[PDB]
């Protein structure tokens, strides 16, 4: 995430939005608003750098 | 022109020192009032 | 000892001292932090006095900690190095401060200086107040106030209630105690004592006065409403004239209107009253109209 | 050993100890670190000070931590390598401090000096506060205060309760036990007393005096009331004056009026206002009537 | 068998040890390494001390690593050889320590220096704490302090609770056991004696000193409140005098006001205060109001 | 700081009222009446902090603070 300051002439680096990977998705808990809770069927959440 | 002496509209001293409280009394109370008016 | 009941010593005061504070370890029932900004601003500024420098820009949200005003009493003739209890309350949208504890907290005077410091663990009931609290020793005293107990030869007694006839008793009671001019009276509420110079005498003066028996005279007759509350006291010296009363929804046990009788004594004014079979709300109203009217011998203050 | 009991030495006093820690081993009960930032920065802290230095730029999210306020008290004549109880009390959205252990935390003055270091591990009761916990000797005394004891001939004795006829008393006990002149009263709180020069003497001295057995005069009548936590107490002096009572829902057991007689002592007092059927609710407000109308002879103090 | 209890020799203290380290073994109940960077680092780190260079860019999800804290008491006198036991808690996001190792892990003290090396086996009790958990022997001494015991002729005894007649039994004790001038008393908590120049004949004097009896004087009264484990402990110097006491659904076993005897002893006490049939919770708040009021002759401490 | 919400529940702001005594001298003790002055539901167990109480010619003849005794 990068962010133009007027100025400035180099964007500034605020934060990596990490995504977190499961190995098995399906057996997500869906909590309803578009949200989804670990479940003992999806464990161990892995939070990685997209793209890799 | 500009060298000549001149009066300023807001005369004498443009600040003033605080008068140091008075000595508080011996009496056994915590709240001590200035000469009132 | 009845004199120590009845007057106060000139010079023998209490102050009230004010702080404020934090109180930490609640189990989640402290300040949202969000609607108290001070709770946190204090917090920042008691971890950067002891040395964390939390960064300006940054969300704190706290669950444990709740923003408190603390409230003392300092005693006569106080000495730092002694402890006094305190009083503990919430400040803003805290749920309870049942396990709390009590910070440092530097209690100040009218003059704002610091008279004690406060530290300790909240005790609370728990029908009851969760927001409040005392400590019992919580504020150790760390000045001391200048007095001029012991200078001069005279010292006043003030009494709690002003009254010529007590007033006079007092006096004439340290006469017929402790010798001819001893005390002399001033007004209705002042009597001044004559007593030898130094401190330790004086000491001594005061014990032997103060547990002197000095008996009661009659006061005035007064009859005390609490509509807030729903009470009507009155007291020994309340006396009644005969007169008609009547009132809503009451009759003869028949007529509304009901006679009461000239009453001389408590007794009696309190048989003339349960007479009429009133609500104490109706003798409120009751009393206040007879009070009007001219009946009641007393005089009516509304607390 | 009653003196021990009613008055404290001049300069045999306690002071209060504070300081920030970090509380580890709980399960899962810690900070969320997410709304503390303080709990992170500190353990980041920590760890660069053991020789990790984990980057800036990194997303911390604890469990097993929470950041903690400590408290304890510094005793009179505190020896380094000496012991003293600390209270460990969580600062910021923590659930539960049942099973942690307190690292080392430096306990600072209110002169912001270091007087002890804390560390040990917590006991927590677990209806049971969870955010707050005890240890036992959890700190031990690492400065020591300076004191003026053993200097000079005077020492003085300072009453919990102000009373000139207690400190008559405590003044003539010890002139009664050991010589004429041994002490003086200063005030209704202080007493003056002759002490050889030296410490040992001294602390002879102070080990006769304290004790030492006096009698108890009687106090001032007092009523206390805690409408936090709904109690009465009245103390042995309290007496009561014939007046009429009324209140909501109260009738003789009849009319809404009850007479009070006159009580001289407690027991009296008490069976006129247990006659009245009053919840100690009701109680209260009947008590303030009274102090205000004048039949209660005591001190209505509302705690 | 008594000094020994009631005082503590000078020089004679301990210290606390702190350290990091990581525990493995675990059965899938470590960190996860995610949200705990420190783990991965400070595992790359021992890596590559043994040998071992794991690529900067790398994945690494660990699941039976847990990052911990490790703290030790020094014990007085410690030679480098001996071994000590620790305490290893858990610092972030860890599910359990139950069947883990800890690495070599150097225990620092308040200089930063390196005084004890730990490694061990934790066992952990398995309502029972998982993230902490004690080694037995588990870390080796390796730094020895100086210290100047043997070096002059007197060394202080230090009482765990002040009291100058505590102290003046101490200091006559000794005297009576050990000649005229063994020992002096220098304030409420502090006995000087002398002892022979040296080493052996210090050690000797002390053997004999630590094992004396001394009849333990009567303490201050003292009642002890825990508002968050809910407990009230009074000790056998508490007394009480005759006032009434009333609260919310508490009666006579009738009226709502309730007296209380002057009670002397301890089981006069327990008897009055049993006769109002009051719950612990009900009665921390009577002994705080009959606190205020003045019946309660003791210090109420809330701790 | 001047722009910063708060949004308190613990607090009410009251007026204080109270009897000068005949022949009232310094160090008495006199009783007061709390009463609540806007849109405040409640003041059962609060506490009154420190009040000056001033005369007809705006001058303070007394100091109020304590606990408040509400009925209930």
């Amino acid at each position: 995430v990068s962010v133009t300051q007027q100025g400035q002439a180099a964007p500034v680096q605020v934060g990596q939005l990490n995504l977190t990977t499961f190995m098995n998705d399906t057996g997500l808990e869906s909590i309803g608003e578009n949200l989804y809770i670990e479940t003992q069927s999806s464990g161990a959440p892995n939070e990685s750098t997209p793209g890799l | 022109c500009a060298w000549i002496p001149a009066k300023p509209l807001v005369q004498g001293a443009t600040t003033a020192q605080p008068i140091p409280g008075p000595v508080p009394v011996a009496n056994g109370s915590i709240f001590q009032s200035a000469q009132p008016i | 000892e009845r004199i120590r009941d009845l007057t106060s010593v000139q010079g023998v005061r209490e102050n009230s001292l004010i702080g404020y504070g934090l109180v930490v370890g609640l189990d989640g029932t402290g300040d949202q932090t969000t609607q108290t900004p001070f709770t946190t601003q204090t917090l920042n500024n008691m971890l950067s006095q002891l040395g964390i420098t939390v960064p300006t820009g940054t969300n704190m949200q706290l669950k444990n900690v709740a923003a408190v005003m603390v409230t003392a009493s300092y005693p006569p003739f106080a000495r730092q190095g002694q402890t006094i209890d305190v009083v503990v309350s919430s400040m803003g949208n805290a749920k309870s401060l049942r396990g709390g504890t009590l910070l440092m907290t530097p209690l100040k005077g009218v003059d704002s200086q610091v008279y004690a410091l406060a530290q300790g663990n909240i005790l609370v009931g728990g029908v009851n107040q969760l927001n409040g609290g005392r400590i019992t020793n919580g504020a150790i005293i760390e000045r001391e106030l200048p007095t001029q107990f012991g200078a001069g030869n005279t010292i006043n007694l003030q009494l709690n209630d002003e009254d010529f006839t007590m007033a006079q008793q007092i006096t004439d009671a340290i006469n017929r105690a402790r010798g001819y001019g001893s005390a002399t009276a001033l007004d209705a509420r002042t009597v001044q004592v004559r007593v030898p110079s130094g401190n330790s005498s004086q000491v001594r003066f005061l014990a032997d006065i103060q547990n002197m028996e000095v008996n009661v005279t009659p006061q005035d007759a007064k009859v005390v409403i609490n509509s807030r509350t729903g009470s009507v006291v009155m007291n020994r010296e309340v006396t009644l004239d005969s007169c008609a009363v009547a009132q809503g929804n009451l009759s003869v046990t028949g007529g509304s209107l009901q006679s009461v009788r000239s009453s001389a004594n408590l007794n009696s004014v309190v048989r003339a009253l349960n007479a009429l079979g009133a609500t104490p709300m109706d003798l409120m109203s009751i009393l206040q109209s007879m009070q009007s009217a001219g009946c009641l011998r007393a005089k009516l203050e509304i607390i």
